[PDB]
């Protein structure tokens, strides 16, 4: 269960594959408003290895759907999330997540 | 019954004797071998006795009857009370040296350590009961030496204190049950001045020396302190102050205390329970021992930090306890943690909390990582 | 709202200040997982405004600098720290190249002092770990205390430092002009907090050469020339900044006293090349030395058949000049280290006005220029002045205390002496926090990542350096300490550690001697853990011990009191640990009894040979305490050995009494096998007790004495009755089921070989007719038992092997000595 | 082995550079001399520049010395169950102890003057505190031997050189006036933890040099690692000296002191004390009599343990000596 806003759309034709890392910046912010993790903060892109399942389930096939420089915006549920165990000390038990992530280059 | 115990026992308020002469005045004259006089025990206000039943013994002041209660204090071992002098006397007893026998001067008897020793001196340590022994052996002669004003002054505080708070404690349950309604009080009144007026004296008896103190004067006052309150723990009082806070927790406010004791028992009610945590608080502030004394009941002041009455002073309690014993921090549970936290919730933004979380974490330089996670587990993920 | 509000509500102010501490208590002391968390509560842009906000309160200042150093910096500083103490120098050609002066002109005795903190430093010092953080990233499916430790969350440290250099500029150029209104309120909260950075930072060793030297000329810009800008020692400092001032000067003072290791390590590698060619040429000349001279070679040829070490204590014994003849270098080698010597002397300031010139000048100057100038209060800033005095002053000093932990290794071993310096730094981590299930497994791989280093046997002294048994020492206590009377927690991890330290004791004599001294200290920690199956803190006494004769010797009489002592609460109290899992109860602990035996049946016997001394203190002390024995041999009331092992016999074939009965619990303790081992380890200490033969044919009072006690004590018949006993043999059937006994449980062949040693010893044999008469009772069933037992079938089995040992270890050596 | 083994141009250069840093710094640097203590002292006892306002106040500013022994005092004078090794105290202890000393008919004018410059020389130190100072740890150590105390001893030892009268006066002023018991009761714990000659302890001795066991990297030859027997012996000896050097001069008012303490409220007899302990030692010496009857010859070991036993019973009877002079 995902849903996905397009906030910004950007190419709509190159879309990600397995095989080419995906670089992005997104802003993960809870569902009461309190946003809890960005990475326009640390001030440096989050490349992550599509396919090998190194992130979290929601973000992963939620990256697939939308293309090349688009800003768009998800909304992962606890069950493609952390879930019941949660993250320690960072988001609580069964929560669901909304993403502000854009993919500014595919490397 | 007496012993002759060793160890740290006789650094305490237990091993304190004073010696009572038989004449009222020029009762602190020097003393004089082989004259008559009582021994009391300060802090229980009883007599050395040699009774019936239980040869030497310590007897109640009611049933000192001066036949089986006089002693005295003899050089020598041969067979020998004289002329009172009106005046200081002649000084002949000397402190740390002169070797004195006691002899009951009615009976004729020597004390003397008891000679059997069961299976439990077989490993333990020989707690040689005292025997009043019809010759005696060889050794059992005994230096006296003084003890402080300061411990002297202290025992007897011990003694006083203990019969006023037996006293308040035996009322208080007195009408544990029994709803007064509209009537008189269940028996006796309570000593409510008198245990006021204690309270406010054992806090200034104890409290702690001032930080514009020179250095030297101020450890030597530390010294003082942690010396009467590892005394007064020592000889019980810390457990009868518990024993207090217990009687007086069953009652959720002072109306629910005025339908059991009255009406004008009602406006103290607060007033004791805040002296009575503020006197524990004193009586375990910067001790090592008396806080680790914690570790057991600690359930008990947790479960208590939800009362209103008296909230500052059982946090400032608990503050004083985790500051000090390390062994306290690895009892801690989840519980407690969800307890401490929901004092954050339910009181207020109190900064004295979020000290006592602090003191959570680290104790005497090493971390406790089961605390850690608990904390960050809970606080921190819920933003609110 | 606004966070600069705060300086007006000071309601809140002390709220969140309280919570920034609240937030370094929980992310101290290495909790890198939390460090991780709280990352997502305070941003790192959040940090980084908060650095640069110039009107943010004095405590929220100081708090968001000490928050930062607390989640990112202080975990790798403190590692970084706790290694620079340690001095390990590989031979390299960059090594070579470092020189006690820098290539100048300025005087052949010294030139002028290189910029401490300045230059290339070869000494061994593991990188810093990070990982950034980020909070998608998917959950381990590896289970908590199993997951790889947790690294500190990374910061970007080039544009870290250039910040703070740029702050600390700005402050230096601030306080200059004096404003009425200082950054954060105050000085001390404008000046202190930025120093924390700066120190964190050099210790870390974030700053490179250049920036050295511009903290150089930041804190003294004449002093530190190479070849209001006013310097940090005078702007009329408070006594808080002061004590981080008086950190900078230690962190340079450190640096140059690994300058000058370092030195001394490159002057090492260049003469040592020098000698090993020069006494190789004169060994080659000495060859030739039989066609011209006489018996007087012996003096020559004395270096070479001395052992190396005292061969450079003569080869170096030319100091003072009046022993130049028994030194055989050139004269050119010989200037050549008085050299050295001269420049080392002169670089620590013994022997060859305003301005300093140096740090070691400078130093000094101003701490006794602080000094008085006012009563200064803080006795840590108090302490921290008169160290740096007292160093300055005494700089050889400082410099003999350091080369213990100096070393130099092969260039070819690095990368695995990074490994090790790696795993010993997470062991040093674990002296500060609570032991759990977590940091268990940290260190039990650990341990065994060292078992599995090279280095920690190619190096046995460099280990004895770095002090690694002393460490796993302390944590190993600590853990004792914890739950010290009810259960120790954490069994797996402590007889890893005691399988480490027996490991350590088993490589050389000088690690055996080291961990001798600490005898005392495992002793009276061995008291509880007995329980605790495998290797105990016991075992490390043991193995501290084992097989040599000086410390055998050297073993303190106080030392066996306690043991003595031991054993009699273990024969006199039941074990508590026994009581609580259902077993029934006797009036003594014999498994703990035996483990007490054991261990002292390895004190009294070395290397085959009984140690007297030893073997006549250990007896007095058992004859001084009869409950040492146990019920038995207790005179009134007790019945005899014998009865004590049909008893024992009887109970061990008897189920509901040998335990609870509901191995079963893969660890089973068995009362009926108990009390046998510890008759059995009691009789084999005794033999190990009894003197030598010699002592006897000599007829010497004490050991007649001894012996006559032992006599005395176990009686001659008992002992061949208790070698008579019958055995248990497995027995073959039941369409091929080779059943046999549970020897864990039941007689074993040890106990007799035990009776056995204790006979061959005390008694002897003397006689005919007692020989066959021990024989024919007690001997012979057994051979004809094991002769049955040695076919195709039960040859390989558990009672077989353990009858073979007790043969051919036991009896038939006892047959061999009496055959005529 | 000795005929056929590696020689030293063999070994590998990393152990080879190990032995010639241990070689270096036992025979160049241990050997080496450095007499800083003077120039230390020297800086630390000037208070200067600071006088153009010429105050009147009585304290003014402490000079250097003056704060650095104003802070051992204080973590002296702390509370705590037990007195940690400050290695730094230990140093300057040890620097103050050697700034004091400093050590064919000289003249008795001349003779003088050394005296008369050595009270110079402790006065520098005794007017700042020094004396109170080194009191206090004594009391502070509780008991404990180590070299804590050993290092407090020596330092009170360089200040009560020849008999310092104002350095006892002072003394006994800060224990009559401060009246605590913790300063005998640490002083006679000392004395009953010193060691006495041991018989049991020799013989092992003697049969480990039998051993003359040996090390790997290289060889020692005849080990002169510490002996088992009076290995305290140097602090038994500076000990008594300190107890001596307190009652010399005749000084009838501290030596009454030591016999019985008038202000404290426990009393400890020094005097009985010593004797138990020299009792321990003839008692020592009288059985290590008995195991050199049989033998005709004593060997070197048993040479150097007779000389070390007299020079501690030497001690002894002089403060024992000391102790009854005057009368």
């Amino acid at each position: 269960g995902v849903e996905i806003e397009t906030i910004s759309p950007g190419d709509g034709r190159t879309f990600p594959k397995k095989g080419q890392t995906c670089v992005v910046h997104y802003t993960g912010m809870l569902q009461n408003g309190k946003k809890f993790d960005s990475s326009r903060d640390r001030n440096k892109p989050f490349k992550f290895r599509i396919g090998k399942q190194e992130v979290i389930k929601g973000f992963e096939e939620g990256a697939a759907q939308m293309s090349l420089g688009q800003r768009a915006k998800l909304t992962c549920t606890p069950d493609v999330a952390y879930g019941a165990t949660g993250h320690p000390g960072v988001i609580p038990p069964n929560a669901t997540l909304i993403f502000d992530v854009e993919l500014l280059n595919l490397e | 019954l007496v012993y002759y115990e060793g160890g740290a026992v006789c650094t305490h308020a237990r091993s304190l004797w004073r010696l009572e002469p038989l004449r009222i005045s020029w009762s602190g004259s020097h003393l004089r071998w082989g004259q008559p006089l009582r021994i009391r025990h300060v802090t229980t206000g009883r007599y050395l006795a040699l009774t019936e039943d239980q040869g030497l013994v310590v007897v109640d002041a009611c049933k000192a009857h001066t036949k089986a209660t006089s002693f005295c204090f003899r050089v020598s071992k041969e067979k020998l009370p004289k002329r009172d002098v009106e005046g200081m006397g002649p000084p002949e007893i000397k402190y740390g040296e002169s070797l004195c026998f006691v002899q009951h001067v009615a009976s004729g008897l020597w004390l003397t350590y008891a000679a059997p020793d069961p299976k439990a001196l077989r490993l333990g340590v020989l707690k040689k009961k005292a025997i009043l022994h019809q010759e005696g052996h060889m050794d059992d002669a005994l230096f006296l030496t003084r003890c402080q004003q300061e411990e002297s002054q202290a025992a007897r505080m011990i003694h006083s204190t203990a019969g006023l708070y037996n006293q308040f404690i035996k009322g208080l349950d007195s009408f544990s049950g029994k709803p007064r309604g509209s009537g008189p009080p269940a028996g006796p009144a309570l000593p409510i001045e008198a245990v006021i007026l204690s309270l406010q004296d054992l806090i200034g008896y104890f409290e702690p020396p001032s930080e514009e103190l020179q250095h030297e004067e101020k450890q030597s006052k530390l010294r003082s302190l942690r010396n009467r309150q590892s005394l007064f723990q020592e000889e019980g009082m810390l457990s009868l102050v518990l024993n207090c806070i217990d009687r007086l927790n069953v009652y959720t406010t002072a109306a629910h205390f005025a339908e059991y004791a009255g009406e004008e028992a009602a406006e103290s009610w607060k007033e004791i329970v805040n002296l009575l945590y503020e006197l524990l608080a004193s009586l375990i502030r910067g001790n090592r021992a008396n806080c680790a004394l914690f570790s057991t009941n600690l359930d008990w002041v947790v479960s208590k930090l939800d009362r209103l009455e008296a909230s500052s002073g059982i946090l400032e309690v608990l503050y004083c306890v985790l500051i000090e014993s390390p062994e306290v921090l690895n009892i801690i549970q989840e519980n407690h943690i969800k307890s401490i936290i929901s004092l954050l919730d339910k009181h207020g933004r109190n900064h004295k909390v979020l000290d006592v979380l602090c003191s959570l974490c680290v104790c005497n330089g090493v971390a406790v990582r089961s605390n850690q996670d608990l904390i960050t587990e809970n606080l921190l993920p819920g933003r609110e | 709202m606004d966070i600069l509000e705060l300086s007006e509500r000071l309601d809140l102010q002390r709220f969140h200040s309280h919570t920034l501490r609240l937030y370094r208590a929980v992310c101290a002391l290495g909790n890198n997982r939390v460090a991780h968390a709280l990352c997502s509560h305070v941003d790192q842009a959040q940090l980084l405004h908060a650095l640069e906000d110039a009107h943010l309160p004095g405590p929220l200042r100081a708090g968001y600098y000490d928050l930062l150093i607390s989640i990112h910096l202080e975990s790798a500083c403190r590692s970084r720290r706790s290694m620079l103490s340690e001095y390990i120098v590989p031979l390299t050609p960059e090594t070579r190249a470092i020189t006690l002066f820098p290539p100048g002109r300025k005087g052949g005795n010294a030139r002028r002092h290189g910029l401490p903190g300045v230059g290339v430093t070869t000494s061994l010092r593991p990188p810093h770990h990070f990982s950034p953080p980020c909070f998608v990233a998917a959950l381990p499916a590896a289970g908590v205390a199993e997951a790889p430790a947790r690294l500190s969350p990374a910061i970007p440290l080039e544009a870290l430092r250039d910040k703070a250099l740029r702050m600390l500029g700005e402050a230096v150029r601030d306080g200059g002009q004096h404003a009425r209104d200082p950054v954060g309120g105050s000085v001390e909260f404008q000046f202190v907090p930025v120093l924390k950075l700066v120190s964190t930072l050099l210790v870390m060793g974030i700053f490179g050469d250049e920036d050295v030297k511009q903290i150089l000329k930041m804190i003294e810009p004449e002093v530190f020339t190479e070849e209001l800008e006013e310097g940090l020692l005078q702007m009329k400092l408070p006594e808080s900044v002061k004590l981080q001032m008086c950190n900078l000067l230690e962190y340079f003072c450190d640096q140059e006293l690994q300058h000058r290791v370092e030195s001394l390590a490159a002057f090492a590698e260049r003469y040592v090349d020098k000698l090993q060619a020069n006494q190789r040429s004169r060994y080659a000349l000495l060859m030739r030395a039989f066609t011209m001279s006489a018996a007087e070679t012996a003096r020559r040829t004395r270096e070479f058949r001395s052992p190396p070490q005292e061969q450079i204590n003569m080869l170096l014994h030319f100091k003072d000049e009046a022993d130049e003849e028994d030194c055989p270098l050139p004269e050119d080698i010989r200037q050549d280290l008085q050299d050295f010597h001269q420049d080392l002397l002169a670089h620590c300031g013994i022997q060859l006005e305003k301005k300093p010139q140096s740090l070691q000048e400078l130093v000094s100057h101003m701490v006794v220029r602080w000094a008085q100038e006012d009563y200064v209060q803080s006795p840590e800033l108090v302490r921290a002045m008169f160290s740096l005095l007292h160093r300055q002053y005494d700089g050889l000093g400082e410099l003999l205390r350091a080369l213990p932990r100096a070393y130099t290794i092969s260039p070819s071993s690095v990368e695995d002496t990074m490994s090790l310096l790696e795993c010993l730094g997470q062991i040093r981590s674990l002296l500060i926090v609570q032991m759990g299930p977590q940091e268990e497994n940290l260190m039990i791989q650990s341990i065994g990542n060292i078992m599995n280093n090279k280095v920690f046997y190619q190096h046995p002294n460099l280990m004895r350096a770095l002090g690694m048994h002393e460490t796993v020492m302390e944590v190993m206590v600590n853990v004792l300490g914890g739950g010290e009377t009810k259960e120790i927690r954490f069994p797996k991890m402590v007889t890893s550690c005691c399988r480490f330290l027996c490991y350590f004791c088993r490589i050389s004599r000088q690690n055996q001697r080291s961990m001798f001294d600490h005898l005392s200290y495992l002793l009276e920690n061995s008291g509880i853990g007995l329980g605790m199956q495998g290797s105990t803190p016991l075992d490390v006494a043991a193995a501290s011990v084992i097989d040599n004769n000086e410390l055998a010797l050297a073993l303190q009489e106080q030392d066996l009191e306690k043991v003595v002592s031991y054993l009699a609460g273990c024969g006199l109290q039941s074990c508590p640990m026994l009581l609580a899992k259902g077993y029934p109860d006797i009036g003594w602990n014999p498994c703990g009894g035996e483990r007490y035996l054991d261990f002292l049946r390895f004190a009294v016997f070395v290397n085959g040979e009984s140690v007297e001394e030893n073997a006549n203190v250990v007896v007095r002390l058992l004859i001084r305490k009869p409950e040492c024995f146990g019920p038995a041999l207790r005179g009134e009331g007790g019945s005899g050995l014998l009865a004590a092992i049909e008893e024992a016999i009887r109970i061990s074939e008897d189920p509901a009494r040998d335990g609870p009965g509901v191995p079963p619990e893969e660890n089973r303790v068995h009362l009926g096998h108990a009390i046998m081992s510890f008759y059995a380890a009691l009789i084999d200490l005794l033999g190990r007790c009894a003197p030598e033969m010699h002592l006897i044919q000599a007829g010497k009072g004490e050991a007649l004495r001894i012996r006559a006690i032992l006599r005395s004590l176990v009686p001659l018949d008992d002992l061949v009755g208790i070698i008579s006993l019958p055995l248990q043999i497995p027995t073959l059937g039941k369409d091929g089921a080779l059943v046999q006994p549970k020897m864990s449980a039941s007689f074993v062949p040890d106990h007799k070989a035990s009776m056995v040693l204790f006979l061959d010893r005390v008694y002897g044999i003397e006689n005919q007719d007692f020989l066959l008469h021990v024989l024919d009772v007690g001997f012979l069933p057994d051979m004809r038992a094991a002769a049955s037992l040695d076919t195709a079938t039960f040859s390989t089995t558990e009672m077989a092997l353990a009858l073979n040992r007790y043969l051919c270890l036991a009896v038939l050596p006892l047959i061999t000595k009496c055959a005529p | 082995a000795c005929f056929r083994m590696t020689p030293l141009y063999n070994l590998p250069t990393h152990r080879a550079c190990n032995m010639f840093l241990e070689s270096y710094k036992a025979a160049w640097i241990l050997t080496e001399d450095h007499s800083f203590e003077d120039r230390m002292i020297d800086d630390l006892s000037k208070a200067g520049e600071q006088e153009e306002e010429e105050e009147e106040v009585e304290e003014k500013k402490p000079d250097p010395l003056h704060q650095l022994v104003l802070h051992f005092s204080r973590t002296a004078l702390t509370e705590k169950s037990k007195l940690d090794e400050d290695y730094l105290y230990m140093a300057y202890a040890d620097i103050m102890a050697k700034s004091c000393h400093l050590e064919v008919e000289v003249s008795f004018e001349e003779k003088e003057m050394e005296k008369q410059r050595l009270l110079y020389q402790q006065s520098r130190l005794h007017t700042r505190g020094a004396a109170e100072m080194v009191l206090q740890m004594i009391s502070a150590c509780k008991g404990e031997t180590g070299a804590m105390v050993s290092s407090t001893l020596k330092l009170g030892i360089s200040i009560l050189n020849g008999g310092n009268a104002e350095v006892q006066q002072k003394m006994l002023d800060y224990l009559k006036d401060k009246k605590e018991v913790g300063f005998f009761q640490s002083i006679q714990a000392l004395m009953q933890t010193c060691s006495v000659l041991d018989l049991n302890a020799f013989e092992r001795q003697n049969k480990a040099e039998g051993l003359g066991m040996v090390n790997e990297d290289g060889t020692v030859i005849n080990r002169q690692n510490g002996e088992k027997v009076m290995a305290d012996d140097e602090f038994t000896q500076d000990l008594f000296r300190f107890l001596q050097l307190l009652c010399e001069g005749h000084n009838n008012d501290f030596q009454n002191y030591l016999r019985t303490q008038t202000g404290n409220t426990t009393t400890i007899n020094i005097i009985i004390c010593t004797v138990d302990y020299l009792l321990r030692l003839q008692e020592s010496i009288s059985d290590f009599y008995w195991y050199y009857s049989g033998k005709d010859v004593i060997e070197e070991q048993g040479k150097r343990n007779f000389s070390k036993a007299m020079s501690v019973a030497k001690q002894v009877f002089n403060s024992l000596t000391e102790y009854i002079q005057g009368p």
